[PDB]
């Protein structure tokens, strides 16, 4: 009944020293029934990464929408969109459906190509921006993620240390949620290289 | 949320806490609730976060175009009128509860706005879940002919009452001072009485602790030449 | 929850999962869903945790009183009927139970009774109970025979729970195995699904859908 | 309607769909084909609310056939599935949404690969090795998790499908009057007349 | 809310409390419920603060545009514009308004517009939650052609009682005097009117 | 299950160095109607305890009779009724707390919020809260209804934690209580100007003050406030 | 309509050591968005080297603890001052809770102490009486924030040994009382940051063969 | 319903209208709401006619049995018996009763018992639907130690207004005078009190 | 449970009762005997809410067996049916009524006549030549109206019963997993093991 917890899933993002990390589980279900273990929730438009939790049809629809908009942006601007700008675009786009909203929990992550500054941001389903320094969480195990992140996180982590922190934050949060898990992906993002890692986790 | 506005000798000051909540969870610990409508018209917002942001940007945008059209600095009553008529039209569904303040060629002004579109005038005002804690402080310590220093003190004390006693409010105190014949000074994190203590332990993991299945380089660059 | 029990040549196999949830929140992964009623009787637990616990340990007290009074082991039929008659008194009040009462006696042989909070009491050869019962049934029905070895029967029960643990969101944690003979039940270990899945996938060649 | 299954093997996609049409009290028909050919190498099975199912399927069929004539070219299964998803994603926020779930089994002649897509009435698309809609999956996914190997032949796929249908006939309460099985491969679409 | 308008020899006086409540919390204790739609046509507002403000703002706009074309409008005309808004939007409004004005030709006039949108011209009018408690008092004590001082005392004593008994009413008693002489604002504080 | 009819509003209280102060206005409201203007909601029990009650007045009067009856019963066969075996604040509270929770458990609650303020035999300050649900808690400052939202913030500025109690004098504490009562009169639409205040000191005993009034009120600034935004006249 | 239940917030945490056990809980008591008390003790010494806390609706929590303390008293009277073992206490509490199966104590009960072999023990209950011995359990408002952290940092879940890459797990080495208290404090500091009903103070009761000791720590008061 | 009891120098007077309504239909226009529970202890009844009759009948029974054992009961005692019934059966009753009596020791006394079952001893009391409209009037015009003639005029004028504004109230104004001299019944018809 | 049928022929009563036991989603058992022998020449089939059905049947069985021992005599089918009706008529105004419908097939040894009684959970008794409970009658009564002649043999009764079961298997949505057939005549009660 509750659209935001029919399919299930989670996304988490963190900042480190000259880097950002964004991670998501791979589960898509119909309430109790697990349907797919390859449903990735993180997408990217140039060097800007977007994770989306919530109702899966809207996750897909918004990805296709932001691909649409970022491609037109690039043709006209003659440059790739930046994380700060994209964050504002997501907020605009979500709020225009104020009274008929997409049931989603988007999470932006990336590094500004000009300043080199790491950036993360979160939103509610209707556009409000949560621009945190440390970390952003989203999905059916958001409470669990808040607890993990708030204890495990420390500032200025190196990329390979940040990987361990975000992975453990996701994995242990997902294992306390019935509608999350079934695999996981972690993106480690630096100014001009991005590493994608699939995590080994319990498949129940 | 605790937001307050206090009039003084030569202007007006507004303040706010920095806690945003989703039920009993804190979504953001350092949220920015003071919004700029124009250079010398600022308002604090309570209620639904997206709505206070969106309604402020829209009116602030139209106020800017109006200022350019009329070749005049914007007035608080204009922002007030545009906000109330917008909110009234949406019959309370746009959940924005605003304290609008500012200085303009007419003078200094302080108003409150509610989601249904009603406005109120005052020398001291408070809105949000911690407005009762704040209003208790304002009703106890407010007087006529406050100085700038006294008004900032009173405003931040009223926010603190919200921070400590209201669960819907917390973290830091933001302030914005708008004095006549001067630039408005936005004091982000004016007070910071809620820094987290050092943790007992470091939870930095040994590298290789997490089990990995696959690795790959992601192509973020464009299609290449040659 | 996924619990199963089936009769075969070597007696009865009982297999259960370990998960307990409150909504989408996983409350526990280490729940004992099998009650050791006596050295010969086992009860499975599904539905309301407390209802099953309270009344099945209560059942053990009634079974002990029977054999004190009658100087004879209680039958699986009599034991199951004590529980079904009890819950029937509470019918409508909101008890939530799906249980198998499993045992061996001389007069009956290996016997399984499905007992239910709606008052249903059914004797049978195979039963699967819980939110993940349908998943367990698939594996069981396609691989079941009367002529299974204790070793092969134990694996089928383990595998059927694993199947459900994977697909059913409200099942998982670990697998508890029991084997019931005429000299009593015999515990066959706690098997974590987090290790069992990758072991079974590799050795059996199954779950080719999932990447490991 | 009730049970629709799909399984993608080495070189083909196999769709099984129940024959029963029950209207409340009575089974009105026991030979209903719950599928439409969208293009020579793309088949769509469907199940949902009465009327909506066929109306939607035929509407999609017409649109793909129109595309085929205009461009003198067959769309890829991926392309067709994306078109279908968008229609359902559009539909869910309509005055009266299409209450239809579908499976799209196609053979991509360009990549020489069979492809199976599962899409529900909300517009939730997933590519799978095997799929189902409704209560079917609850019984069948456990069997498929165990037996499916991706290098299976079409004959092995049909045997694994028989094992699914047997389990459904044993444990499901509703009599779905057997299934019509159809195979989609490089040579097109054909129906297995004896199952 | 306790509001009233009273005609007298020299014109008309509007009176009101200053309390705005959200349930039992007093959101504003110094509210101005006496509002101006024209130089010498004012109104008392009761009910929804948003609705009565929105209405009053629209009426002021209509009478400003009327004045620019046809000169000063009558109090009856102002009441008609209020009525048109309250009647045609009765399903969506919660507004109890008293319209009071001063012409030189017609002198002091008072029109009350309750929830329905009906209009009633009266010598004096009372409205708001607190008015219920002073029907007896006002009926017994009202006279026509009172003096300015007598009318101020009549309103002061009346609203004093309405405030005393009604929780929704309180704070200061505001008054606005409308005569040929001009527009005079009066205020009366708790220490003054409570001891009456 | 019922609904409250005639109701009393906030009861506020705090500890200070040698004892406790408690206060409550003299109003009995009937919905929005301010029906009864002479209702005493502070009820003393002996010379060492004062029970402040808010909520339903019929249920208050019932509780008042229970406490009156409790004193009578304690005196029976008790030569030390006015000495070592006199009723303590802790005894009176626990009794009420038992009754409140029993009544809620029978789904027929006494629709009240109660604060028992007093001083024990050993000179310790007693201040504890109980309500219709049987929920109990203690704190350096306690308040019911609107007092919880508006009084507590002000009273906690005086005594923020346990260590502030010995540093707070009776003059400072009473001043804070009287100010809080004024604030409640400004802002509570079901309050009255008239109130009662009780001080239970370990040295000077029980001082019960009746017919107090909220004074030194700020209203003058109201004259400058015109319209709701754009209006100038 | 009268609602006999309420939510007083708070959060509790039990951890079983090798020869000790701790039961911690914040001291904040709330209704809705108001603080009732910044110091209202929630974890109680019930005698016989058993500590208890019934988190949730405080009236039902206080009633249950009161009745269990009473049960310990009558256990001594009826059975020649015999010490009530932690397992026996747990079963007794199941019956107390289930006795009100159809009008439940709306609480999350945890008890801690030592088993009859002297090892650390923690038992956890749901509102209607289902219970289970555990090594680790958080209960109450911020239980969802704390439990995942404890799965990771107490049971070393999802942790493996460097160099082996997922093959060899991190060994389950025992934790000292000083190490546990660090994890408890960090759990409540973190829970306070992200949960509005958690704060003010943290009170920990430590149970060893020597008896019951108390430790108090300040928490953020916003 | 408009009912009131007023103490004065020589004792106490009870007053009431005579209207009983089923919705907007007047079932009885000459009702006697002033009822006797003892020689010089009477009560005014408002709310449910069945409930207030059943209560009054029971109270009269209790005071009759009290008198047979312990002699004449006090007015306070009568009010307590009313309270016990109204409080303990609050869930099932709809009764607003004013108890008024005359002792020689205590003289005139008035106790009001609203819906809840609470008791309030007062110099005078007003109750019933029509009382809302005369709070202002009664508060302003009541004095202690009035004469018999002044109190009759006070009650007559008060209930006249309550009747004028309240649809549930009407008919004749009944009164009962309680003094050392005895018990006097008074009646006042529409033609008399409407012109006041 | 689901389908229970009854038919009274020349010299016997035949009761057919489905074997399926379904709980919501799954068919837990396909060999359930929905009947109890009340006395040597009286059989009662039953269908209704879970738990209540067996609890009621066994309660009736116990009472009749008690009567049989006390009087050393078998009650007539008419007498047993009247006892059963009263229990249900008592039950319907209870705190929690028995939600059970029954058929009582008996052979009266005194009158040498087979007798079939249909009783619903309200305590509504009727003697019939053929009867049914639930949705069964909707399909079967038309066939029985046509074919039943009252002087049929037991073998003719079974053939007419097969025609009923075939129609049910064709048109009913639920798979009731066939029926257990039992014959009640002068020689007592026996089960037809092949049907
Ligand atoms: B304050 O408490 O009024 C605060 C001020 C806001 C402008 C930052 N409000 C919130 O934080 C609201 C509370 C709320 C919750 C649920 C519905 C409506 C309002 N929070 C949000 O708007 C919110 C919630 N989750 C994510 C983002 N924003
Ligand atoms: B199983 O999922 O049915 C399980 C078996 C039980 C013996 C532990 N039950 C639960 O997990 C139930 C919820 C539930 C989920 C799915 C179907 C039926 C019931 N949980 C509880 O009873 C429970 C008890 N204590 C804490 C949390 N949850
Ligand atoms: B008065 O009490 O009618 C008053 C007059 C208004 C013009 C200021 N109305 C209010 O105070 C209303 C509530 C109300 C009370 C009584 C009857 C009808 C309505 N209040 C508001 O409209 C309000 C309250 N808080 C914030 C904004 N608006
Ligand atoms: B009065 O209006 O309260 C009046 C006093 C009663 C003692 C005669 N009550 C009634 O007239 C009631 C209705 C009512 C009106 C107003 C408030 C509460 C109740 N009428 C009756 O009880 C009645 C009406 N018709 C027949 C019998 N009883
Ligand atoms: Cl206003
Ligand atoms: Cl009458
Ligand atoms: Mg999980
Ligand atoms: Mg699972
Ligand atoms: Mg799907
Ligand atoms: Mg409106
Ligand atoms: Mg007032
Ligand atoms: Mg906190």
């Amino acid at each position: 009944s509750d659209p935001s917890s029919i399919n299930g899933g989670i996304v988490v993002a963190m900042t480190g020293k000259d880097c950002v990390a964004i991670a998501c589980d791979l589960r898509l279900g119909s309430q109790s029934l697990g349907v797919s273990n390859k449903f990735e929730k993180i997408f990217h438009y140039g060097h800007v990464f977007l994770g989306i939790t919530g109702l899966a049809t809207d996750v897909t629809t918004l990805n296709e929408m932001f691909r649409y908009k970022t491609n037109l942006y690039k043709l006209k601007e003659e440059r790739a969109i930046e994380p700060e700008t994209f964050t504002q675009l997501v907020s605009s786009s979500l709020y225009e459906r104020r009274f008929g909203p997409y049931f989603v929990g988007p999470v932006v992550a990336g590094i500004n190509s000009k300043s080199g500054k790491p950036f993360i941001a979160g939103f509610d389903l209707i556009g409000c921006i949560d621009e945190a320094k440390d970390f952003i969480v989203s999905g059916t195990a958001s409470d669990q993620l808040f607890g993990m992140c708030e204890s495990l996180y420390e500032p200025n982590l190196e990329p390979e240390d940040l990987f361990e922190t975000i992975s453990q934050a996701l994995l242990n949060a997902a294992d306390r949620d019935a509608l999350s898990g079934w695999g996981a992906v972690v993106y480690i993002i630096k100014k001009d290289e991005v590493v994608k890692r699939y995590l080994k986790m319990r498949q129940d | 949320t605790t937001i307050v506005g206090v009039k003084f000798n030569n202007g007006v000051v507004i303040a706010a806490d920095t806690r945003s909540t989703q039920g009993p969870i804190v979504a953001d610990k350092n949220c920015a609730k003071l919004h700029r409508i124009s250079p010398k018209i600022w308002c604090a917002g309570a209620g639904t976060a997206a709505d206070t942001e969106a309604v402020t940007q829209l009116i602030g945008s139209n106020i800017e175009l109006h200022s350019l059209y009329t070749s005049r600095e914007p007035r608080v009553v204009s922002a007030l009128q545009m906000l109330k008529q917008h909110l009234f039209k949406y019959q309370g569904h746009i959940g924005a509860y605003l304290i609008v303040a500012g200085v303009d060629p007419t003078g200094s002004h302080l108003f409150s706005i509610h989601a249904h579109g009603s406005t109120d005038v005052g020398y001291y005002l408070s809105l949000g879940s911690g407005s009762l804690a704040a209003m208790a402080v304002l009703e106890s310590h407010w007087k006529q002919d406050l100085t700038k220093e006294e008004a900032i003190k009173l405003a931040s004390d009223a926010i603190q009452a919200g921070i400590w006693n209201d669960l819907g409010s917390g973290s830091n105190v933001d302030v914005c001072v708008m004095e006549i014949g001067k630039d408005a000074e936005y004091l982000r994190n004016y007070l910071t009485p809620n820094v987290r203590e050092e943790k007992q332990k470091s939870y930095k993991f040994p590298r290789g602790t997490t089990a990995v299945l696959k690795e790959s380089i992601v192509n973020i660059c464009d299609i290449q030449e040659e | 929850t996924t619990t199963l029990a089936f009769r075969f040549q070597g007696g009865i196999i009982v297999a259960v999962d370990s998960r307990a949830t409150a909504g989408n929140w996983v409350a526990s992964q280490t729940v004992k869903k099998v009650i050791e009623i006596n050295p010969f009787l086992l009860g499975t637990m599904a539905g309301g945790a407390v209802d099953c616990q309270f009344w099945e340990t209560w059942l053990g007290s009634q079974c002990r009183l029977h054999e004190l009074r009658e100087k004879e082991r209680i039958s699986v039929a009599a034991a199951s009927k004590i529980l079904s008659n009890l819950v029937y008194q509470y019918k409508g009040a909101g008890l939530s139970m799906g249980t198998m009462i499993c045992g061996y006696t001389r007069k009956e042989g290996p016997t399984i009774y499905y007992v239910d909070s709606d008052g249903t009491r059914l004797k049978g050869d195979i039963f699967c109970v819980g939110s993940g019962q349908t998943f367990a049934y698939g594996v069981l029905d396609s691989n079941y025979k009367w002529d299974l070895s204790v070793e092969d029967a134990l694996y089928l029960g383990k595998r059927s729970i694993l199947a459900a643990a994977h697909r059913d969101a409200y099942s998982g944690g670990s697998v508890n195995l029991y084997h019931v003979t005429e000299d009593g039940w015999i515990y066959h270990g706690n098997h974590d699904v987090g290790e069992l899945f990758w072991k079974v996938k590799e050795e059996e060649g199954s779950f080719n859908n999932v990447i490991g | 309607m009730d049970i629709i299954l799909g399984i993608r093997v080495q070189d083909s996609v196999i769709l099984a769909s129940s024959k029963a049409v029950t209207r409340g009290i009575s089974v009105l028909k026991d030979s209903d084909d719950k599928t439409r050919q969208l293009s020579p190498h793309t088949l769509m099975s469907f199940a949902g609310e009465a009327g909506d199912t066929v109306q939607f399927a035929e509407y999609i069929q017409a649109n793909i056939q129109l595309y085929s004539i205009r461009e003198d070219y067959e769309l890829s299964p991926q392309a067709v599935s994306s078109f279908v998803r968008q229609e359902l994603a559009k539909s869910i926020r309509s005055r009266r949404p299409y209450q239809v779930n579908v499976l799209i089994g196609g053979y991509d002649k360009k990549k020489n690969k069979p492809e199976l897509y599962q899409i529900d009435y909300l517009g939730t698309k997933v590519e799978l090795p095997y799929g189902a809609h409704g209560y079917s999956g609850f019984y069948t996914f456990s069997l498929l998790d165990h037996h499916y190997r991706p290098d299976m032949t079409t004959e092995e796929g049909l045997d694994l499908l028989k094992l699914c249908v047997q389990e459904l006939e044993k444990r499901m309460p509703m009599d779905f009057k057997g299934v019509i099985v159809k195979i989609v491969d490089k040579d097109g679409i054909r129906q297995v007349d004896d199952f | 809310t306790s509001i009233m308008a009273v005609t007298f020899k020299d014109g008309v006086i509007l009176g009101a409390d200053s309390r705005t409540t959200t349930g039992a919390y007093i959101a504003n204790r110094v509210t101005d419920k006496l509002t101006r739609v024209h130089d010498k046509i004012w109104c008392c507002r009761s009910g929804s603060a948003a609705d009565t403000q929105a209405i009053a703002d629209i009426v002021q706009y209509h009478l400003e545009l009327y004045t620019s074309q046809y000169g000063t409008p009558s109090t009856e005309t102002a009441a008609s514009v209020f009525k048109e808004l309250c009647y045609e939007n009765k399903d969506n409004l919660t507004a109890g308004i008293i319209v009071a004005g001063y012409d030189d030709k017609n002198k002091g006039e008072v029109y009350t517009i309750p929830l329905g949108g009906s209009v009633h011209k009266l010598p004096y009018a009372i409205a708001g939650s607190g008015s219920t408690f002073i029907y007896g008092y006002c009926d017994k004590n009202f006279r026509e052609n009172m003096s300015k001082e007598e009318t101020v005392d009549f309103i002061k004593h009346s609203l004093s009682q309405a405030i005393k008994w009604d929780g929704s009413s309180g704070g200061v008693i505001r008054m606005v005097v409308l005569t040929a002489a001009g527009v005079e604002r009066l205020i009366f504080y708790p220490d003054e009117y409570e001891q009456l | 299950t019922q609904q409250p009819i005639v109701t009393g509003t906030s009861v506020i209280s705090m500890k200070y160095d040698n004892g406790v102060i408690i206060a409550a206005d003299n109003l009995g409201s009937y919905g929005s109607l301010l029906r009864f203007n002479g209702v005493e909601r502070l009820i003393p029990v002996g010379d060492n305890t004062v029970v402040g009650i808010s909520g339903d007045i019929s249920d208050m009067q019932h509780i008042e009779r229970l406490l009156k009856d409790l004193v009578t019963e304690n005196a029976y066969d008790n030569p030390l009724a006015d000495a070592e075996e006199a009723l303590e604040p802790s005894y009176i509270f626990e009794y009420l707390a038992t009754v409140m929770y029993q009544r809620r458990s029978k789904m027929n609650p006494l629709w009240n919020a109660i604060i028992v303020a007093g001083v024990q035999s050993n000179g310790d300050q007693f201040l504890r809260y109980v309500n219709l649900l049987g929920v109990t808690y203690s704190s350096p400052t306690l308040a019911t209804g609107f007092g919880a939202h508006m009084a507590n913030p002000l009273l906690r500025k005086v005594v923020d934690r346990e260590s502030d109690i010995p540093k707070t004098t009776v003059q400072v504490a009473e001043e804070a209580i009287v100010n809080a009562m004024r604030v409640l009169y400004y802002r509570d639409a079901r309050s009255s100007r008239n109130f009662s205040l009780a001080i239970i000191d370990k040295n000077t005993g029980l001082t019960f003050k009746k017919n107090l009034q909220v004074e030194n009120m700020k209203w003058d600034f109201a004259k400058d406030i015109k319209g709701y935004g754009t209006q100038k006249i | 309509q009268f609602n006999p239940y309420g939510d007083n917030g708070g959060t509790i945490l039990g951890i079983a050591g090798e020869d000790f056990a701790v039961l911690a809980g914040d001291t904040r008591n709330i209704t809705d968005y108001s603080i009732n008390s910044r110091y209202e003790p929630k974890v109680f010494d019930c005698g016989d080297n058993i500590v208890m806390s019934a988190n949730g609706f405080a009236a039902d929590g206080d009633a249950l603890v009161k009745r269990f303390k009473n049960s310990v008293k009558w256990y001594h009277f009826d059975h020649n001052d015999k010490k009530l073992s932690i397992n026996s206490a747990a079963r007794n509490i199941q019956h107390l809770l289930y006795g009100k199966r159809f009008f439940p104590y709306y609480v999350h009960t945890i008890i801690a102490g030592l088993d009859e072999d002297g090892k650390g023990a923690v038992y956890s209950f749901d509102p209607v009486g289902s219970y289970e011995r555990e090594q680790c359990r958080a209960g109450g408002a911020a239980a969802s924030l704390i439990m995942p952290f404890l799965d990771n940092q107490v049971n070393f879940k999802n942790q493996y040994e460097p160099g082996t890459n997922g093959k060899v797990k991190k060994p389950l080495k025992y934790l000292s009382v000083e190490e546990v208290i660090k994890l408890v404090r960090d759990s409540f500091t973190s829970a306070t940051e992200r949960h509005i009903q958690v704060g003010d103070g943290l009170e920990i009761l430590i149970v060893t063969k020597d008896g019951v000791r108390k430790e108090f720590y300040e928490l953020k008061r916003d």
